[PDB]
RNA sequence: CGAUGUCGGCUCAUCACAUCCUGGGGCUGAAGUAGGUCCCAAGGGUAUGGCUGUUCGCCAUUUAAAGUGGUACGCGAGCUGGGUUUAGAACGUCGUGAGACAGUUCGGUCCCUAUCUGCCGUGGGCGCUGGAGAACUGAGGGGGGCUGCUCCUAGUACGAGAGGACCGGAGUGGACGCAUCACUGGUGUUCGGGUUGUCAUGCCAAUGGCACUGCCCGGUAGCUAAAUGCGGAAGAGAUAAGUGCUGAAAGCAUCUAAGCACGAAACUUGCCCCGAGAUGAGUUCUCCCUGACCCUUUAAGGGUCCUGAAGGAACGUUGAAGACGACGACGUUGAUAGGCCGGGUGUGUAAGCGCAGCGAUGCGUUGAGCUAACCGGUACUAAUGAACCGUGAGGCUUAACCU
RNA sequence: AAUUCCUUGUCGGGUAAGUUCCGACCUGCACGAAUGGCGUAAUGAUGGCCAGGCUGUCUCCACCCGAGACUCAGUGAAAU
RNA sequence: ACACAGGUGGUCAGGUAGAGAAUACCAAGGCGCUUGAGAGAACUCGGGUGAAGGAACUAGGCAAAAUGGUGCCGUAACUUC
RNA sequence: AGGACCGAACCGACUAAUGUUGAAAAAUUAGCGGAUGACUUGUGGCUGGGGGUGAAAGGCCAAUCAAACCGGGAGAUAGCU
């Protein structure tokens, strides 16, 4: 979310704990956590995941403890901070299957595949 | 911090121009005893408006 | 800032404020007229007058609440037996403040706070 | 003032069901993907607010697949079509934040001629 | 176009059937009775003076009472002025006045902002506090340098320092009207307007829109 | 040299333009996209990290861009002391040795209550020509001027293909600024509850003190941001580099000499704030005062008595105003504060009694009891009648008007 | 290397990024065996580095509670 | 130098909780520290609590935050056992 | 048994903040080290200035130390201000 933020991975190919090295989009953007794309290092990885430790690639935040605010004032708060790993050049999901809840805020462009694969929207 | 040159007695008076006390300009007179008191205050013999409010 | 806020700190902590208002309310119930500085009298209205509004209804739980505040059983007994019937028809304003002269030791605006239907 | 709590009263809906915190309520919210609208079910334990008028809300928590998703929904919003009380749970606190934050620990049900 | 004077009576919501929950500020616009019209002959400009509210007639001073009694007797809490580019208004009052805001879609609301007192630099401007823990003898939220040694030898006039914030006029522009309710005498505007509750607000049609 | 603190970082800046981005153009070895180079242009904007004491530099990842310089290599009576730059100690080298190094390593006290200028805020006196209460005109001054991405034009122009428009539109963001608290939250020592240890109210029960608010759990008002609304514009004038029309000097020719039309985020307006102490003190509306005497060194004055006007000031209850002044509401023809009644909110079924249980405890009464700063009502308490300040028709010269 | 100027030498390692660190190589300006050379369990308010927990250190500040600061009464300095 | 937040040898040692001369609340006993009264700005000192992130701060985790007791399991590389 | 371990009194002084015309001519508040010993403290005594004493720092020798303080030479000298 912020820089120096550890996140869980929703998708399978992305592995375990990941850290946000940069908040992409914006000159001095401090905090971005709803549908935003963040540059990611892999701080710890299982070997079954395709990506490995020390590798930089993009991600999109899917779950935030801060939570989205709906238009009527509703706040959906998800426990845990989660990301879906994306390729640096393509920004397309590496993982074949997305796990856990997703929000309807991730309905734009390449995130349609994420909400298609993920069970609960 | 410290002054670089000594201020004049003129500057002292100009600063003390606003340190002038204000008089009362009106002392209220009670009806049942014509002694003067501060307005909205007891008469120092024990009366407010027409009645003996405090015995002391 | 202090916006739409009530209560006067009176340059003391909250424990000292509650202790002074308990002792002060007990003194006002016992003597029925006391001399105190004017801000303290204005804040005293808000601790003495709820006790009399409690004391208009006489019950075991109400006696316990008026004991938990002010912690003095003689003040509880006076509040429920003597006052209460003294103020039952009266709808508020049991305490009345009369501004008096300035204190000699320090120039404090002083006042007399008294129960309204005091005999003398 | 007075002109608010009249303006707010004309917007409030009077069919809100009554439910204490600790209950497990199912709410039906409208999701509009295109021109089509469908009801969506959210069931979970509640940490409620008492009726602040039109500006009222309830938060429910559900552990979907190991992740506790928590939804505040406005009471009198047109999004919330229906609330169903379902299970009634006996709790001792108005806000159940500690009792929701744990995983695998659930609000108990006691029915003492409730 | 001319504007009206209202008292802010708080903020609430209008829940649309979609679910937008438009956040609104309710403004109570009474009948704004015209006190004086100024023209290019007697004065230098075209305006109408406007009174609204009521006053107890004990606090009405005799000069103000004579001003009201000339050109239609009325009791009002204050006088506010609105200039006209093109319109023509009579010296008697307007009976119903909020209806001119029914057709308009954006308004500008001008009010006295809530006073914050003697406000620091960190509160007043968005000045950054120096680091609390690493040393920092008594210079946490203080202003830092205000100047540049001998060569200016002075502090510039537009310097951002501590001072009063609030109790000053501000204008908020391009605010959508949600609903103008004439019999309730209410003007519902999207968003947040200046003032505390109960304060006089002048609302005008949007100059930008 | 009878003392001008040293690099760097933090906070806060301000200027120049030799312009990094955005804006306007010329040439191009400029097909488009993207470039190179030069001219105009300072309105705004112009990164976060690993390393190191570092400015630097290198590196990771951004961005429209991560400008270059001046300001005692800006800024220590603003902060820091990592560095050089004391006194302890060691290593390498030099010297017999004391010690030394334009080498290294560890440690190593950073004072000031602001007189004057300067700024930032807020007031008293007087002036503005009789004195008041309000509304203004705007001479000036300040603020604000950023920009990304997706789509339509349009796969159109252009193009061997690959690719692909730097006109005109619409949406949605990053950064910034202003306001506000309806939502989402944060705080909430002045609300409710749980509970440890002890002391006390005789005792059981119920409470209160103290232990950071004892430790917590929630929390009203208010303030707030991370929450929500909005804005930087459009337009007009005059322009800069540039582009021209007509057109002689110089029969042609030529943007200029006579004329004329374009042209940028620069300038002046337009938007927002202060603003007639704007001594150049302005305007408009309304209110209020039209009595005698004495002396006189008479453009002029002084005094006496009677009279005190509109209004202000004071005093009190106070405020979403406030350091204090100041500003706003109210003063018995009263809702200005506190209290009181009702509601809302918040906490979570009080005390007592009964029942069950060996007991802890449970159940009923009971969503009970307390509840603030909130909302709506109510003169119960305090806002007393005065008293004070302010006066009694306002100078002199000259013009349309009437004696 | 508490020593190496060049130098941030070069290989392996740790981070997205490592002038610091570890194991080293030997091209040791200018290590070296009681001016001790090299290792070493324990110990250290010792030096350097990494990680987990933890958090207002920070992003980026916000509220509240007390003592000052402000106002009033009494006493009443200083450097310059 | 002061009716100065410092220094000053020895003796006695109640209850409850507690290992305790810690610490908390209190006995006996002594005190409120010789200026007060208001308001509730900035800023300073001493605290409490903070959404999300969590060392991105910084010369450096400086400072805060954190862990903490008894009983019982268990527990290494190297070792001078 | 332990120049053993955790830790009050006691001894010391590692970091930070406040103070720096202080409450204090080195203290306060949180943490810190040692705490049966190369420990600590009371009362006397002994060592005297180019001398003492030093688990060594130019440390200490009465708020004074690369040679204390007090009086004398002494009105040293001063090409310097």
């Amino acid at each position: 979310i912020q820089e120096q933020t550890m996140l869980n991975v929703a998708d399978n190919s992305g592995a375990r704990r990941v850290m946000c090295i940069k908040v992409l989009g914006g000159s001095h953007r401090r905090y971005a956590g709803v549908g935003d794309i963040i540059k990611i290092t892999i701080k710890e990885a299982i070997p079954r995941g395709k990506v490995k430790k020390g590798d930089v690639l993009k991600a999109v935040v899917v779950r935030t403890k801060k939570g989205v605010r709906r238009p009527d004032g509703s706040v959906i708060r998800f426990d845990g901070n989660a990301c879906v790993l994306l390729n640096n050049n393509s920004e397309q999901p590496i993982g074949t299957r997305i796990f856990g809840p997703v929000t309807r805020e991730l309905r734009s462009e390449k995130f349609m595949k994420i909400i298609s694969l993920a069970p609960e929207v | 911090a410290v002054q670089q040159n000594k201020p004049t007695r003129s500057k002292r008076g100009m600063r003390r121009s606003h340190d002038a006390l204000t008089a009362v300009t009106s002392l209220s007179v009670d009806k049942t005893s014509g002694e003067k008191h501060l307005r909205h205050h007891i008469t120092a013999d024990g009366y407010y408006r027409g009645r003996k409010v405090i015995a002391k | 800032m202090r916006h739409r806020k009530s209560g006067r700190q009176l340059n003391r902590n909250s424990s000292h404020r509650q202790a002074m208002f308990r002792n002060m309310a007990g003194s006002l119930v016992r003597h029925e007229i006391i001399k105190t500085t004017l801000p303290k009298a204005k804040e005293l209205r808000r601790v003495v007058e709820p006790l009399i509004t409690l004391a208009k209804t006489d019950s075991v739980a109400n006696r316990r609440l008026a004991f938990a505040r002010t912690r003095d059983n003689e003040i509880v007994a006076k509040l429920f037996n003597e006052l209460g019937p003294r103020f039952a028809s009266r709808a508020g304003g049991y305490t009345r403040i009369l501004k008096c002269g300035f204190r000699a030791g320090d120039n404090a605006p002083m006042a007399y706070i008294e129960l309204v239907d005091r005999s003398e | 003032s007075n002109i608010i709590k009249q303006l707010e009263q004309e917007q409030m809906k009077q069919d809100v069901p009554s439910f204490r915190p600790g209950d497990t309520v199912e709410v039906k919210v409208w999701v509009v993907e295109g021109s089509k609208k469908r009801l969506q079910a959210f069931e979970g334990v509640v940490i409620a607010i008492r009726n602040r008028g039109l500006h009222s809300a309830f938060t429910v928590r559900k552990i979907s697949n190991g992740e506790g998703v928590e939804r505040v929904f406005q009471t009198h919003s047109p999004v919330v079509d229906s609330i169903s009380v379902k299970r009634r749970g006996a709790v001792r606190k108005a806000k159940l934040y500690y009792l929701r934050e744990r995983t695998g620990k659930a609000a108990r049900i006691k029915e003492r001629l409730n | 176009m001319i504007g009206l004077v209202g008292k802010k009576v708080g903020m609430t919501r209008i829940f649309t059937e979609d679910g937008v929950s438009i956040p609104v500020t309710v403004i109570e616009v009474e009948a704004n009775r015209v006190t004086q019209v100024k023209d290019l002959a007697n004065d230098g400009y075209r305006a109408i003076q406007v009174t609204t509210g009521a006053k107890k007639a004990n606090r009405v001073t005799k000069p103000e009472a004579g001003h009201f009694a000339k050109a239609g007797v009325e009791a009002g809490r204050g006088l506010w002025e609105f200039r006209l580019a093109e319109g023509e208004e009579f010296t008697v009052g307007q009976s119903i006045s909020v209806e001119l805001f029914a057709d308009v879609k954006k308004v500008d609301v001008t009010g006295t902002s809530k006073g914050k007192g003697f406000a620091g630099t960190v509160k007043r401007w968005n000045f950054r506090t120096q680091d609390a823990t690493h040393g920092n003898s008594l210079s946490h939220r203080v202003p830092g340098s205000i100047g540049q040694n001998q060569t200016p030898g002075k502090v510039f006039k537009g310097k951002k320092m501590a001072g009063q914030m609030g109790n000053e006029r501000v204008t908020v522009q391009s605010l959508d009207v949600v609903r103008v309710d004439a019999e309730r005498n209410l003007l519902l505007v999207k968003g947040a307007v200046p003032g505390a509750t109960g304060s006089d607000l002048i609302v005008k049609p949007a100059v930008k829109a």
